[PDB]
Order: C-alpha cells, then sequence, then structure tokens
RNA sequence: GCUUGAGUCUCGUAGAGGGGGGUAGAAUUCCAGGUGUAGCGGUGAAAUGCGUAGAGAUCUGGAGGAAUACCGGUGGCGAAGGCGGCCCCCUGGACGAAGACUGACGCUCAGGUGCGAAAGCGUGGGGAGCAAACAGGAUUAGAUACCCUGGUAGUCCACGCCGUAAACGAUGUCGACUUGGAGGUUGUGCCCUUGAGGCGUGGCUUCCGGAGCUAACGCGUUAAGUCGACCGCCUGGGGAGUA
C-alpha cells in the first residue's frame, strides 16, 4: 500500500508512494475514453484565470458513470483501474446485459464482487439507492444534490457523507467538511466510503512530482515587486501589511461565500 | 427516591433516601477520580470488617467486674 | 395569574446555594427564590436556615397563581433539602409527595480532582 | 436470607421478572447478597439476568419515571 | 449447530402487523435447515422506560437452533427493518417450552 | 479448539487404534492440526497476545514431542514430519 | 521394560482471560426553543468568571465523546502488566469426576525471543469530562505552590515506537516433607430432598497461630521451617545506575 522509497538519491530520500497491486496493469477499456486536451489555466479569452496550472503528463478522460441510471440490473466488478483524472480508483463493472461502465470504486470493492443499483437494491457497499431507502446513519458516497443530476458529494478518495437525519422530503447529510446540509430525499447516493483511502499519505518527494502532476511554481507575494502584488517590495524581507490575495481581497480569514440562494439547505456551515 | 407520603403524614419519613443511596454515592463521586485509592480504602475498611468479625468471635470477656 | 391548579417544587440544593423554584405539571416556572438572593451572601447561604428563608420567599410570588398543592422534588446534597421542605410545608402548600431526581452518573464522566 | 435458587431448578432467566422483581429495590437496582442471602453464584447469574431484563425494558434502570 | 434465543420488540403499529415478521424469519430458518422451538409471543406489553418514544411495544420470542448464516439473516433484518425496536440474540439456553 | 469430530478424525488417522490417544505421533498430529487451524485466527486479529502465548506453548510442546520422537525412533520421526509437513 | 513425574483424550464447570463487531441507559457538556428572573458560581472569606444581549432553575427535542451506578465481595480470571454494562463472533488457560492411551516425553536456564501500567514519541482521526503547560483572581513577607475561574497538549480510536515503575506478597522458578482454627470461592463422590441437610474429598484462596527460623518486626502447609536442582544478584557510604 504505502511504501516509502529508499534514499539512493536526493529527491528519492523523501518519496512515499502509494502502490495498489490489485489495480489493473495495462491499457484501459477503450470505448469509455476520450481526448482530454489540457487547458493550462486559460479561459476562452486566452488569459490565465487560475494561476499555477499547466504542463504535466497527459491523460485521457475515463467516462465515469455518475447518474447510475441502470436500475434492476446486477453488475459484477470486472476490474479496478487507475484513473488519472481523479483521486479515487475507478472500477470497470459489467452488467448482465453486456454493458460496461466506469464507477467510483468504493472502499471494500474487489474484482469479482457484485453491485447493484435501483430502489430494490440491498445495503452492500456499492449499491446506489435514493436517499429515502438508505437507512439513517448509513455512510454513503457519490451523493447527488438534484435528483438525477449525477452525483456531486464525496467523490474523492476516502470521502463519505453521513446521513445524520431524514425528515420528510429532506435528508440531512453531514458533509466531510463537517458541514451539515439538506438534500432532496430522491437523490441517489451509493453506499460506503470511497476507496484509495490512503491517497493522503503520499508525499511526492521532489519538485518534479508536482511539475508533472500539472502544477507550476507558486511565487510568494513578498518575492515580487510592489507593482505585481499588494505584498512585495522592501530592502529585504518586509511584510508590514495585512495579507491579501493578489487581487486585493483580504486573505487569512475572510468569509467569501455569499449565495443567498442555496442558504436554505445549509444547516450549519463548517467549523 | 420518590414517595407519595399520604398527607396524613406530618413526617419526613424519607428514610428511603438516606437508606438507599442518595449520599452514599453522590458526596463521594462529586470529585476525586484518582483511579487507585478505591482499593486502598477498600482493604482498610475490609480489614476493619474482618476485625468486626473477630470482635464478634472473641467477644467473651470479664467486664473488669 | 392564570389560576394554575397544582405544581411541583424543585429544590436544587448544592453545597453553596439552595435554589427553590416552583413549576407546574408541564414543567414551566412560575417563580423562584435563592438563599443567596435572600441576603446571606457567603458563609450563611450554605446553611439550612437561609434555605428555608428562600423557600418562604418563593412561597411568595406564587400566591398569585393559586397553586393549591405541591410535589416537592429535591436535588443534590447540602444543608438545605430538609429545611426547605419544612418551609414549603409551613407556608401552607399541601405537600402531596416528597421525591427527588438527584442525578447519579452510572460511572460516566471523570469528576474534577479538586480540593487537596 | 432465602436463596430461591435452592429449590429453583430452571436456573435464573431474564423473562421471569415475576421472580426477579424481588432482588431489586424500589429504584430498580440490584440488592447485595450480604443482605439477601442468595449464594454468590446465583447472585451473579441473577445480576446478569436483571441486566438483560433492563435491556429488554422488563425493568427500569432507575425510578426516574 | 448452535441454539440461539432470539427476542425482538416490534412497534405497536407493526404489532397490528406482526405475523408476517415471524413467518418470514421462520421461513429463513426453514430454508436454511434450522428448526424453530418456541414462538412465545407476548403481545403488546408496556415498557418500563420509554423506548424510542412511543413506548409500549410488542414482544416476540423465537429460541431457535440454526447456524450463523441464519442468525445473520435474522440480525441484519432486525437492524435494517424499521419496525423492530431492539432485538437481541443469545446463546444456547437449551431450547425450552412454555411458562415464560 | 478441534471439535471432537475433527480430533477423532486425527486420532483415527495417526493412532494404532481408537484407544491409542496418547501416542507421541497422535499428540504431534493434534498439536499440528490445531496450530494450522489457529494460524489463520492469528493472522487475523494480529494482537491477541494471550492466545498468542497459548500458541507458543503449543508449538513448543510439539517441538518437545518431536525431539523425543526423533530420539526414540528416527524412522517414525521421519515418517511423521513427512505426513504432517513439518521441518521441510 | 515400568508407572508413581510429564503429557493426550472422553464429560462438564467457574470466570472483569484475550481480540473483532454491534448496542443500551444514567449522567456532564453543547445546540434550538418554552416558562421565568436577578442573580449564578466559588471559597475559610473572596475575587477573576458567567448574568438584564436575559443567565443560573425547570421542560422538550437534537448532537457528540469518554466510563460503565447498583450487582461489588482480601470475589474471579490472567505468567506479569492488567482485566469489571449487555449481546454476538474467533480464541487461550484452569480445574473436577471416571476411564483409557503414550511411557521419563522432566525441572531449571546464560545469551536469544516475546508480552510489558502510566507518561512520552511519529502518522491519521476524534475531542464530551478531566487536565500538565498557560492566563487571570486570591493567599502570602514573596507564592512562578496548595485554593478558585478558565485552558492547550494529553487522556480516546487505529498502526507503529519506547521498554520503565514502590513493574511490590520489596518474597526467582520447580519438587518433597513437617501440628492446627475460622473463613471465601469453584468442582465432585456418599447418605434421607428424609424439610433451608449431614459425611468425605479436589483446586484457587484471606486472616489468626504452633514447632521451627529470624537481628528483631515477623513468616508460619500459599514459609522467611527441613531439604534437592538450576538461575539471577550482592560485597562500606557518598561519587553513581553517573562519566
Amino acid at each position: 500500500a504505502v511504501v516509502k522509497c529508499k534514499p539512493t538519491s536526493p529527491g528519492r530520500r523523501h518519496v512515499v508512494k502509494v502502490v495498489n497491486p490489485e489495480l489493473h496493469k495495462g491499457k484501459p477499456f477503450a470505448p469509455l475514453l476520450e481526448k482530454n486536451s489540457k487547458s493550462g489555466g486559460r479561459n476562452n479569452n486566452g488569459r490565465i484565470t487560475t494561476r499555477h496550472i499547466g504542463g504535466g503528463h497527459k491523460q485521457a478522460y475515463r467516462i465515469v458513470d455518475f447518474k447510475r441510471n441502470k436500475d434492476g440490473i446486477p453488475a459484477v466488478v470486472e476490474r479496478l483501474e487507475y484513473d488519472p483524472n481523479r483521486s479515487a480508483n475507478i472500477a470497470l463493472v459489467l452488467y448482465k446485459d453486456g454493458e460496461r461502465r466506469y464507477i467510483l470504486a468504493p472502499k471494500g470493492l474487489k474484482a469479482g464482487d457484485q453491485i447493484q443499483s435501483g430502489v430494490d437494491a440491498a445495503i452492500k457497499p456499492g449499491n446506489t439507492l435514493p436517499m429515502r431507502n438508505i437507512p439513517v446513519g448509513s455512510t454513503v458516497h457519490n451523493v447527488e444534490m438534484k435528483p438525477g443530476k449525477g452525483g456531486q458529494l464525496a467523490r474523492s478518495a476516502g470521502t463519505y457523507v453521513q446521513i445524520v437525519a431524514r425528515d420528510g422530503a429532506y435528508v440531512t447529510l453531514r458533509l466531510r467538511s463537517g458541514e451539515m446540509r439538506k438534500v432532496e430525499a430522491d437523490c441517489r447516493a451509493t453506499l460506503g466510503e470511497v476507496g484509495n483511502a490512503e491517497h493522503m499519505l503520499r508525499v511526492l518527494g521532489k519538485a518534479g512530482a508536482a511539475r508533472w502532476r500539472g502544477v507550476r511554481p507558486t511565487v510568494r507575494g513578498t518575492a515580487m515587486n510592489p507593482v505585481d502584488h499588494p505584498h512585495g517590495g522592501g530592502e529585504g524581507r518586509n511584510f508590514g501589511k495585512h495579507p491579501v490575495t493578489p487581487w486585493g481581497v483580504q486573505t487569512k480569514g475572510k468569509k467569501t461565500r455569499s449565495n443567498k440562494r442555496t442558504d436554505k439547505f445549509i444547516v450549519r456551515r463548517r467549523s | 427516591i420518590k414517595v407519595r407520603e399520604n398527607e396524613p403524614f406530618d413526617v419526613a419519613l424519607r428514610r428511603f433516601k438516606r437508606s438507599c443511596e442518595k449520599a452514599g454515592v453522590l458526596a463521594e463521586v462529586r470529585r476525586r477520580e484518582f483511579y487507585e485509592k478505591p482499593t486502598t480504602e477498600r482493604k482498610r475498611a475490609k480489614a476493619s470488617a474482618v476485625k468486626r468479625h473477630a470482635k464478634k468471635l472473641a467477644r467473651e470477656n470479664a467486664r473488669r467486674t | 395569574r392564570k389560576q394554575v391548579s397544582d405544581g411541583v417544587a424543585h429544590i436544587h440544593a448544592s453545597f453553596n446555594n439552595t435554589i427553590v423554584t416552583i413549576t407546574d405539571r408541564q414543567g414551566n416556572a412560575l417563580g423562584w427564590a435563592t438563599a443567596g438572593g435572600s441576603g446571606f451572601r457567603g458563609s450563611r447561604k450554605s446553611t439550612p436556615f437561609a434555605a428555608q428563608v428562600a423557600a418562604e420567599r418563593c412561597a411568595d410570588a406564587v400566591k398569585e397563581y393559586g397553586i393549591k398543592n405541591l410535589e416537592v422534588m429535591v436535588k443534590g446534597p447540602g444543608p438545605g433539602r430538609e429545611s426547605t421542605i419544612r418551609a414549603l410545608n409551613a407556608a401552607g402548600f399541601r405537600i402531596t409527595n416528597i421525591t427527588d431526581v438527584t442525578p447519579i452518573p452510572h460511572n460516566g464522566c471523570r469528576p474534577p480532582k479538586k480540593r487537596r | 436470607f432465602c436463596r430461591f435458587t435452592a429449590e429453583g431448578v430452571q436456573e435464573i432467566d431474564y423473562k421471569d421478572i415475576a421472580t426477579l422483581k424481588n432482588y431489586i429495590t424500589e429504584s430498580g437496582k440490584i440488592v447485595p447478597s450480604r443482605i439477601t442471602g442468595t449464594r454468590a453464584k446465583y447472585q451473579r447469574q441473577l445480576a446478569r439476568a436483571i441486566k438483560r431484563a433492563r435491556y429488554l425494558s422488563l425493568l427500569p434502570y432507575t425510578d426516574r419515571h | 449447530m448452535r441454539h440461539y434465543e432470539i427476542v425482538f420488540m416490534v412497534h405497536p403499529d407493526q404489532s397490528e402487523q406482526v405475523p408476517g415478521m415471524i413467518e418470514r424469519y421462520t421461513a429463513a430458518i426453514t430454508g436454511a435447515e434450522g428448526k424453530i422451538h418456541r414462538l412465545e409471543d407476548w403481545g403488546r406489553r408496556q415498557l418500563a422506560y420509554p423506548i424510542n418514544k412511543l413506548h409500549k411495544a410488542h414482544y416476540v420470542l423465537m429460541n431457535v437452533e440454526a447456524p450463523q448464516e441464519v442468525i445473520d439473516e435474522l440480525e441484519t433484518t432486525f437492524r435494517f427493518n424499521d419496525a423492530v425496536i431492539r432485538s437481541m440474540v443469545m446463546r444456547t439456553k437449551h431450547a425450552v417450552t412454555e411458562a415464560s | 479448539s478441534l471439535s471432537t469430530e475433527a480430533t477423532a478424525k486425527i486420532v483415527s488417522e495417526f493412532g494404532r487404534d481408537a484407544n491409542d490417544t496418547g501416542s507421541t505421533e497422535v499428540q504431534v498430529a493434534l498439536l499440528t492440526a490445531q496450530i494450522n487451524h489457529l494460524q489463520g485466527h492469528f493472522a487475523e486479529h494480529k494482537k491477541d497476545h494471550h492466545s498468542r502465548r497459548g500458541l507458543l506453548r503449543m508449538v513448543s510442546q510439539r517441538r518437545k514431542l518431536l525431539d523425543y520422537l526423533k530420539r526414540k525412533d528416527v524412522a517414525r520421526y521421519t515418517q511423521l514430519i513427512e505426513r504432517l509437513g513439518l521441518r521441510r
């Protein structure tokens, strides 16, 4: 699982890799791929909008089924697979009618196991039901927010939301930010935590690791001139001002969510 | 811990209170965890209980009279 | 006012104060008094007498509710917990029962290690 | 100081609260063998019988209610 | 195989609707070769404390011999069945007769 | 644990009859069978140190019986370690 | 060869023995609301603190974490550390009855290996109560203490690590023998359950005491008595369990 690398070289000194020998070894299922041209952080106007993005290895899009709209057809997990686009291992599931789909591999899933969608489904890990058939207290993942939209919460590695209380039409999830929230009861949500739970113990070792995961260097504020950042300048290492993002607004504590439109589902913001 | 005490009572009659637990647990649990003095106090008092049994066995004396 | 019929009388008797409060079947307070508010700031409020004075001063302010008979219910140890019963009796309340809900943990939280 | 388990074949059960309601007090809490006889073996067996009763709500943990 | 003793308290509405419960569970033990030895239902009894408020539940006893797969059937149904409030399985108790 | 069923299976397999239960060969057979059954319950739970001490005593007592057997009859020692798969 | 040591097996028994997973109730805290008011709290007395933004009190609902009131017992189990709500799963040991089987398969162990309270350390969660550090109040000649109000690590969970304690019956392990008394607990045989029983015998066990031993206190069939085997260890105090 989590094997630390021997220090034959500076930069390998500190690497800690996450191997998953159960993963597939070879090319992926082709009919569920498509080109994923990189962006480098630039919108249709050409300009960098989110800095520190661009480069890195190339990767194709593994079309991961999220809606999970195949009710009443049991699907056997054909093989786990490494998905670059994502934090979690994907799983290639084969339905009894000759269908193959990618899903987010839950924590306890193995090649050959059997999962099932639908309202009729059981309460194994991997089964996706509307959060009206799922018992309260059950720990679900790949949760939806609008019935049929596809799934938007607890998608990444080792993440799950907890159905803390059901109430009529509205099921209350405590979200992994520690944030209470309500969703419509009709929203599908597969069962069980998401696999690759250890994706948080790998440490990348060196600078090239980020540089090929697609990140670019983060020049601090105080390393720039006054013209290029609110921070910046001095005759050697001066800050003397309250920290702010490069575009002015104050950082290190300043609450910026202001929606007023989805406040009714927020029961208790994170803390 | 609860008694009706029919109004023709004129009494305290709460011997149930100081006979069952109220102070026997509360004023000694109100503080003081210490994890180890229970055994120490236990065998001090238990030596005294066996000493009461020894008194009851060997209570044959002469009254100095 | 509201002409409430009957009620319960909670005596939260601590080692320092003796809080007397009057409540009803539904558990809503009608008035209260405390041996620290009735004078006796300090060494005297931890005495049984100040407790009965609190019980008298809480029989006050419930004459306006016409409370007929009282279910006295006490809580915790202390010099009170008996003189407040005496005073809630001598105030002319038909003490219908003398119970308590004095809380006993079933070996729950660790208590403070105080008082060396 | 009678142990009903002296003639009680069909040893202590958690359904016979008819028989269990004698080994508790007004509060619902077990009584000591030093005061009710009850050979220690059967006192332990009835202790866990009363605990299972309480779980099945055949007996109250306290007399709070 | 072992001799478990199952008890479970069902809500009073589903006490109006109990017998299907016993029938299905005994069907499980049947189809898994176990054998039932008691069904001493006690009906609507009142609970000494308010359980999962709306007290005064309805008890059922089984006292059946079976293996752990059967008992898993029973216990998982017990947990994920919103009618039953507090089942409890036990061990041998040497399957018995009447006189609750 | 070795339910009476399986222990009688082993006694029949390794003994001179059904009465021969104390022979060194049958004691070694029972200890090995129980150890091989227990090693799975230990590779799970990984932390049951008291049961682990039980297992150590089992393997040490089987070691003592196997040493006694090799000292007494080398031929039966050979055939026994062959039949049970010990000390390859 | 042999069975008196040592084991294996058949039947059961008692248990906070162990690891894994569920779950219940009381209670402290927090959150939201209801009633209600100027006090709460704390102490030797106070004050910091909390309170008219409406607290403390009482009631209902919800969340979450730790430990399991009574049973409770020099009671039990374990090699020692240690282990106490209930239920389920995997698991070790002990011991009793009778009978059979092997036939010295034993005892003790340098080095080695393993387990080893609490604190503490790394990684990740969790965090109700308590609480080093810390801050304030008070005491005081001072008070970087006791005391009070708060409070972070930590205590909790998983996985590693440390490898120490007054880790102490300050009593190395195994075997034999040597007067007694009352107990506790767990087996079992016999006779009348003749009616809450009486007579034996196994195990673990607490206290008094005899011969003896000891410098004395004391130990006293569970020896510190009489011996046998193997191990560890000591050789004036301090320096020093330090360099």
